[PDB]
Formats: C-alpha cells, sequence, structure tokens
C-alpha cells in the first residue's frame, strides 16, 4: 500500500496473507469464512507453494494471535487468463478452520443486485495489505489500508494500456501518490455500508503503483458472487 | 416506499417490492422483528470490525 495508513487493532480482520517457501508474504486474501479465502487466481503461479496466515498486523512481531493453515483445495475460476488478468479470481479451501477471535473475522458476501446499486455506488472503499509501500519500495512489515474512490469504467478504459474487461474495476487516483501495489494483490478491497464491511473487489494488477495517469485494477467481485458461492458448496 | 432513500431504512440488503420494501441480511444476522436492523447471530459476524475486545 502506497500512502493511507496502519490498520489499527481490530479494523482490518479479514485480511489474510499467502506465504511462500520461507513464510514471506507475496499475495493477500480476504478471509470468507472459517474454511475459505478468497484470493487472485494470478497469485496461484507466484509461488510452488504457500500457506495462509490470519490475525496479523506486524510480520516482525509475534503479537500472540496468528495462526497459519494449510491449504486443502485451490479452486481457480476456469476461464482465468494470464495474459489479460481476466477472471482473476480463486477460492482456497483451508485444511483446518480458522477460529475467528481479534483481528481475524470474515468479510461479507453481498447479494449481487443490491452490491451493484448500493455498494459499487459508493464514492470509495477500502484495500489493505503488506504489499509495497512505492513502486521500487520494499513491503510494509505492518498492515496498511487505504481508502481508494471508485473510478468510472470509460475513465478507466482510456487510461490503460491493456484490456479492461467487465470482470474488472478501477479504483484510486488520478495523480494522487496513494494505490495498492505488488504484494497487496489478491488482497481485500471492501465498501462500507453502516458500519459493515462487505467485499467487493480484489487487488488485481496495476502499471506501476501510484503512477500519474494510471488506477488500481480489482477484480469485480459482483461478476463472481454466485460463482463465489458454488466454490464454498 | 423505495430503497434508493436511506436504503428503505434497512440495515443491510434492500429490495423493493410492488409498494413496499424487504430487508435482509447476511449469512451469520437474523433480521430483526422490526423488519429493518440485521442481529448478529454469534461474536464474529462477517463484516464487524473486531474492537470489543471480548
Ligand atoms: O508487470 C507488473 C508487475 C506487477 C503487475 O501487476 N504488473 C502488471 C501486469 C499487467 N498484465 C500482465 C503484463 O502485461 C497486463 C494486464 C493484466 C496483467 C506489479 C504489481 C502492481 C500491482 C498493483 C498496483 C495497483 C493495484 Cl490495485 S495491484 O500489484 N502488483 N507491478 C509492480 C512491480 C512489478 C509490476
Ligand atoms: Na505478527
Ligand atoms: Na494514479
Amino acid at each position: 500500500i502506497v500512502g493511507g495508513q496502519e490498520c489499527k487493532d481490530g479494523e482490518c480482520p479479514w485480511q489474510a496473507l499467502l506465504i511462500n517457501e520461507e513464510n514471506e508474504g507475496f499475495c493477500g486474501g480476504t478471509i470468507l469464512s472459517e474454511f475459505y479465502i478468497l484470493t487472485a487466481a494470478h497469485c496461484l503461479y507466484q509461488a510452488k507453494r504457500f500457506k495462509v496466515r490470519v490475525g496479523d498486523r506486524n510480520t516482525e512481531q509475534e503479537e500472540g494471535g496468528e495462526a497459519v493453515h494449510e491449504v486443502e483445495v485451490v479452486i481457480k475460476h476456469n476461464r482465468f487468463t494470464k495474459e489479460t488478468y481476466d477472471f482473476d479470481i480463486a477460492v482456497l479451501r483451508l485444511k483446518t478452520p480458522i477460529t475467528f477471535r481479534m483481528n481475524v473475522a470474515p468479510a461479507c458476501l453481498p447479494e449481487r443486485d443490491w452490491a451493484e446499486s448500493t455498494l459499487m455506488t459508493q464514492k470509495t472503499g477500502i484495500v489493505s495489505g503488506f504489499g509495497r509501500t512505492h513502486e521500487k519500495g520494499e513491503q510494509s512489515t505492518r498492515l496498511k489500508m487505504l481508502e481508494v474512490p471508485y473510478v468510472d469504467r470509460n475513465s478507466c478504459k482510456l487510461s490503460s494500456s491493456f484490456i479492461i474487461t467487465q470482470n474488472m474495476f478501477c479504483a484510486g487516483y488520478d495523480t494522487k501518490q496513494e494505490d495498492a501495489c505488488q504484494g497487496d494483490s489478491g488482497g481485500p478491497h471492501v465498501t462500507r455500508f453502516k458500519d459493515t464491511y462487505f467485499v467487493t473487489g480484489i487487488v488485481s494488477w496495476g502499471e506501476g503503483c501510484a503512477r500519474k495517469g494510471k488506477y488500481g485494477i480489482y477484480t469485480k467481485v459482483t461478476a463472481f458472487l454466485k460463482w463465489i458461492d458454488r466454490s464454498m458448496k | 416506499k423505495l430503497c434508493s432513500l436511506d436504503n428503505g431504512d434497512c440495515d443491510q440488503f434492500c429490495h423493493e417490492e410492488q409498494n413496499s420494501v424487504v430487508c435482509s441480511c447476511a449469512r451469520g444476522y437474523t433480521l430483526a422483528d422490526n423488519g429493518k436492523a440485521c442481529i448478529p447471530t454469534g461474536p464474529y459476524p462477517c463484516g464487524k470490525q473486531t474492537l470489543e475486545r471480548r
């Protein structure tokens, strides 16, 4: 996360971190239930093997509330395309269930039509993660969050060197230096409605991070709410 | 009455019928008797920050 702020205690409890062969984070995820994590399909190609950590705010401090879970099943979207990152969505079933507790709770899945009329029409959503703090920088050891404006599709398309499909949406800023970045991808984009946070996006890709005239690109979760339900059985 | 004005007074999901609105809630909540509020069924309902340290 470029700009934004450190997440306060209890404020990002649905954040998950995918950890590679080293316990180093390389992608985010979103807790959906005791057994399921939402992430980006492209994250599945970026480490040979990985596990999921929940409850962490500081990767250099053993707080006491952190837990690591192995992955039982990876459910990738069968239309995911590496070239374009279209259909950039996957669900992970964990081998053992998450125990909800301080800093560990699921985000809500909204009903589709209401999400479209009520969540996607809000001014902003929130993105979070442990990713880089500037494009060419290092990953944050502390969990960060950032309020990102929704950006209209026409503007989104004009700004991008790559196709923006209807499975994607833009969020962020034209010139203000705040964005998600490498290491945040796969993580949550949530939208607040009367103090409840609903999953609206998956951090997917960008052309650099926080570049002028470029936005953050997110998987449009509304297009996949039925797919998520089926994947979770 | 309409979901476009104050979300039909619903705490979470709102849908319009012929004359009325119907509210509903995410899994882990029960719709309150008043037909508007969403009441968590457990201590870690979805979408809530974990602020009340138990
Ligand atoms: O090249 C990179 C990588 C990676 C990334 O997405 N890009 C763009 C990939 C672009 N596509 C493939 C290459 O053509 C084309 C469209 C879909 C993927 C990475 C990155 C950028 C981001 C985000 C920025 C804003 C977000 Cl929201 S996510 O997350 N990871 N860039 C920063 C450092 C390296 C470079
Ligand atoms: Na920690
Ligand atoms: Na920008």
